[PDB]
């Protein structure tokens, strides 16, 4: 269950940004922040998690100072490093808490869809994707300390505090199940078959073709889809002349029955 | 650099005269600028409701489009404009 | 403005101490520095103070940073005319080059000099050239004493400091002129003159 | 210090293409153009971060190019009482490594003046003023007074010359000029000198006296269609000898 923060900073002349964030807590999105809006909007309810109004409020502040910050601290290497607008800055970094040991955490960011630099350890560090004029930003980056400690402190030491308050409020939710609805259906000629699978939660899944308590490899399972209600939809598929077979389902809500269906 | 797929679909089964939910699920697009209409019999669909928008591991961005609509035996699609589109994309929906 | 300094102006008596103030509200700080600027000259940098230091002393000047209340003061120490100036703050956001800077509106400090033996006259100066295109004089007379310019009959000029480093002596001296039957006795009518003063008959 | 600007003074009109040059004999990459009104504060106009980088800072009619490292000269295609004020030209030693931002340094500065037409200008009209025989026998000192009238605009250099010699100590000069008729925006200023010196030193009739004012005006290549003298560019002194 890691915490997932990202950032989408998109640049469409060195006139007019809009940068936009949320928060994802393993599968279910928990917090999202607007352009527009000045504060952060919690879409779960215990998505403050054990903070209190104190300890989020110097948080959002801390999070408002930056996204301004940054989205000059572009505009300007864009000038000092002759890019080209439009841009498109994305920003994916948090922590994963570990009951047993230490938590890890992540800091990535991708210029025009590609790593170009993470923060690990101390510092700032460019991917093997970003090119050799690159070690330029980075070497400004770097010059800031202030910023480079503070980054520190949110992945080792807020990060991990928030993730465990989260854990405990969001325990109950993050438990619950969801029973999927199941169906076969024909669908598109190449005969292929449809078995289709919606409405659960967790998302992780098992679903496959077998005509008997032997299954069978060539089934080809399609793309999880959502719903607004965070459950999930999936079809999984087989092509074929040998008619008579049935699909299985495997998930934590049909607790130790799994579900089949014939033809 | 990349383009859209687009995927339409339902929450539950289409039982005809019976509301339901229609999704559109716009993924592994870049950049991020996208126009997404929801439409019907080729009219534009004006209550509508979408997800924050985000991206995958691999960067890509991906989105959910969706609103409350009874099916009948009313054509409905998904229309969808990118820097990577020449012409609009429309994408039919299966019952 | 996310900078502002105080006060506005002051004046001193040379020898004496100072402090001027700056409060800020930038964000976020990287450094806070001090400019001396002379009149007519180019700002001059004092002293340069990270967040990380609450002190940096140059000379006379000592500045102090609290990063804290987001306040700096500059204290000066043995003032002396040279000291007489427009002192700006300024802060910087950024501690790279990737730094944004906001400047005061500056604190205007004047030093008068300390005149402990004080000999108030008016003398009346001969031109070297012409007949007789005169002009007066008012010179050695206490700091305390003041004397303005914006006339255009007869003109009276600013009160000025001139130092005779050989000497260690310092003197005021202040200047009138009219093209017009003019009179040194007059010319002075105007600001208050310490009621012992020379003159010319 | 080691950066540098010229010219410090310039009076031109409307429409002329001007440019103020600026050099640094450091080797600072980052520079900066600030124009500053009288009273007010530092705008930043121009900066770069190194040769090839030049990036505007307020919206100014004015550009700044940057072919190299050592220079930055900032160009005004047309002219225009706008842009009247100072400006200072900045570089500062902020990059690379150091325990903190270089610290920036500043030019001399340059005080242009546009106008719409240039024919206010007027050279100044120099005096120098002997001591009076009365200061002498009760002070033991003499002040030379230097009077410097009728000229405009206001960009002057007044300096005392005694035997040759630039002096200092003794010399005090008015802090700004005072408009002759401060009824009309187009005066003419006038300008006050002092300098005092040992009683003993001016009663020597072989010690000689100089006050001199340099005047920033027109330059030959000026248009000039009226009758009087050209208001060029010059200097105009006053003497003075010591005498018993
Ligand atoms: C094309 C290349 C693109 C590269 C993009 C860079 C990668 C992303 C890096 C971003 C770093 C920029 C962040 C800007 C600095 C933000 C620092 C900060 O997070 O401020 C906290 C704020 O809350 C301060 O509050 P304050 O009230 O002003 O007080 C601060 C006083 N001190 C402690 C700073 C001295
Ligand atoms: C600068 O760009 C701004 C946004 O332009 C965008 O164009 C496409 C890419 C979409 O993002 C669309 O939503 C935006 O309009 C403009 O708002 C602004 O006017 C532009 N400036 C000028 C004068 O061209
Ligand atoms: C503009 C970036 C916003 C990213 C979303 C963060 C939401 C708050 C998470 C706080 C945990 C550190
Ligand atoms: C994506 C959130 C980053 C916050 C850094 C202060």
């Amino acid at each position: 269950f890691p915490l997932r923060c990202l950032q989408i900073s998109s640049f469409a002349n060195s006139s007019w940004t809009r940068t936009d964030g949320l928060a994802w807590l393993g599968e279910l999105q928990t917090h999202s922040w607007s352009q527009d809006s000045d504060t952060v909007r919690s879409l779960k309810p215990w998505s403050q998690g054990t903070f209190s109004d104190q300890q989020w409020e110097t948080l959002q502040h801390i999070f408002r100072v930056y996204r301004s910050s940054f989205t000059r601290d572009v505009k300007e290497f864009a000038k000092m490093l002759r890019l080209s607008y439009p841009l498109e800055l994305q920003v994916s970094a948090g922590c994963e808490v570990h009951p047993g040991q230490a938590s890890n955490n992540f800091f990535h960011v991708a210029f025009q869809g590609k790593d170009i630099l993470s923060f690990q350890g101390t510092s700032w560090e460019p991917t093997q994707e970003a090119p050799l004029w690159v070690n330029l930003a980075i070497q400004v980056l770097n010059q800031d300390k202030w910023t480079r400690e503070t980054v520190q402190w949110l992945l080792q030491g807020t990060c991990p505090q928030f993730v465990s308050g989260l854990l405990e409020s969001g325990k109950s939710e993050l438990k619950k199940q969801v029973k999927p609805k199941a169906w076969l259906s024909r669908g598109p000629s190449p005969l292929l078959l449809v078995c289709h699978v919606s409405g659960f939660y967790p998302k992780p899944v098992w679903v496959k073709w077998m005509r008997g308590e032997q299954e069978q490899q060539g089934t080809q399972p399609g793309d999880i889809l959502p719903n607004a209600d965070e459950t999930w939809y999936l079809r999984a598929t087989l092509d074929v002349v040998a008619a008579g077979l049935s699909c299985r389902v495997k998930h934590s809500s049909l607790e130790g029955q799994d579900i089949v269906l014939y033809w | 650099q990349r383009t859209p797929k687009i995927q339409v679909y339902s929450r539950h089964p289409a039982e005809n005269g019976k509301s339901n939910f229609l999704n559109c699920y716009v993924s592994g697009f870049h950049p991020s600028d996208i126009e997404v209409d929801l439409l019907k019999n080729g009219e534009r669909i004006e209550k509508v409701e979408h997800s924050d928008l985000s991206f995958s591991k691999d960067w890509s961005f991906y989105l959910l489009y969706y609103t409350e609509f009874t099916p009948t035996e009313d054509e409905y699609a998904c229309r969808v404009n990118h820097v990577t589109l020449s012409q609009p994309k429309i994408v039919k929906w299966d019952r | 403005n996310q900078v502002e300094q105080s006060p506005q102006s002051l004046i001193i008596l040379e020898g004496k101490n100072c402090t001027l103030q700056c409060n800020y509200t930038v964000s976020p700080f990287s450094n806070l520095r001090w400019y001396k600027q002379d009149t007519g000259r180019g700002p001059v940098s004092l002293t340069i103070m990270t967040f990380s230091e609450n002190t940096k002393s140059n000379g006379r000047y000592t500045a102090t940073l609290d990063a804290d209340t987001k306040q700096s003061s500059l204290h000066i120490t043995a003032s002396q005319l040279s000291d007489s100036a427009s002192y700006i703050c300024v802060v910087s956001d950024r501690g790279s080059t990737l730094g944004r800077l906001y400047f005061g509106r500056g604190t205007q400090l004047t030093v008068w000099p300390d005149i402990q033996n004080p000999d108030p006259a008016v003398y009346q100066l001969r031109d070297s050239k012409s007949s007789d295109k005169s002009v007066c004089l008012f010179t050695d007379f206490d700091s305390q004493t003041n004397v303005s310019q914006k006339d255009s009959d007869v003109y009276i000029t600013d009160k000025c400091v001139l130092d005779m480093r050989s000497m260690d002596f310092k003197s005021n001296s202040a200047v009138a002129w009219s093209n017009k039957d003019f009179a040194c006795a007059n010319a002075f009518n105007n600001s208050i003159i310490p009621e012992d003063t020379f003159f010319p008959s | 210090a080691d950066i540098y600007q010229t010219p410090r003074y310039l009076v031109i009109g409307t429409g002329k293409k001007i440019t103020l040059e600026c050099s640094q004999t450091m080797g600072h990459d980052k520079m900066y153009w600030y124009q500053q009104d009288p009273g007010m504060e530092l705008h930043l106009i121009h900066y770069s971060y190194g040769v090839n980088s030049t990036e505007k800072g307020l919206s100014s009619e004015s550009t700044v190019s940057r072919i190299r490292t050592e220079h930055f000269p900032l160009t005004l295609e047309s002219a225009r009482p706008s842009h009247t004020s100072q400006y200072l030209c900045a570089s500062s030693e902020e990059g690379a490594l150091k325990e903190s931002v270089g610290t920036q340094y500043f030019g001399p500065g340059t005080r242009l003046l546009v106008l719409e037409d240039l024919k206010n200008v007027f050279p100044p009209e120099v005096a120098v003023f002997e001591p009076s025989e009365a200061e002498i026998s009760h002070t033991q000192k003499a002040t030379l007074v230097c009077l410097a009238t009728g000229f405009y605009p206001d960009h002057v250099e007044l300096s005392w010359w005694v035997n040759g010699k630039e002096v200092h100590s003794g010399v005090c000069t008015d802090p700004q000029p005072l408009k002759e008729q401060p009824a009309l925006n187009d005066s003419r200023y006038a300008l006050s000198s002092r300098l005092r010196v040992s009683a003993t030193f001016w009663q020597n009739p072989r010690n000689h006296f100089r006050c001199q004012v340099q005047f920033y005006g027109l330059s030959e290549n000026d248009e000039w269609t009226q009758d009087r003298a050209k208001p060029v560019t010059q200097i105009v002194s006053a003497e003075a000898w010591g005498r018993a």
